């Protein structure tokens, strides 16, 4: 019942030491970004891992 | 197709 | 297959820029371990951001 | 459980 489909990660943070992701849902405006917990994002390990590879370059 | 819940 | 229960990680790291886990296998021993990529772990969700948390933690403390 | 592919 509230289910949506993942586009793309727009930042990171750790929320009572919990790591979340700001989430920008396909179909919806950027202003309707979330953050979300790292555990329900399992169906989204190749854009979670792909965005922390850019991350990690984007941080030399 | 990668799908997540989302918070309210 | 090679699929097999993970138990618990062991360590982080970079290779060629992507982040991996040092993963402890279920039933094997600790010299049986192997870095994993993160995109592979999907199903350990849980165990990884519970791993992260404790990092965190165990940075901050 | 929670499994994942084992890298050689």
């Amino acid at each position: 019942s509230s289910e949506y489909i993942v586009e793309k990660f727009l930042g990171k943070r750790y929320l009572r030491g919990r790591p979340q992701y700001l989430t920008k849902w396909e179909g919806y405006p950027i202003e309707q970004c979330t953050w979300e917990p790292l555990e329900n994002l399992g169906k989204c390990m190749t854009l979670i891992a792909d965005y922390e590879a850019e991350l990690f370059q984007q941080s030399r | 197709k990668q799908t997540a819940r989302k918070s309210t």
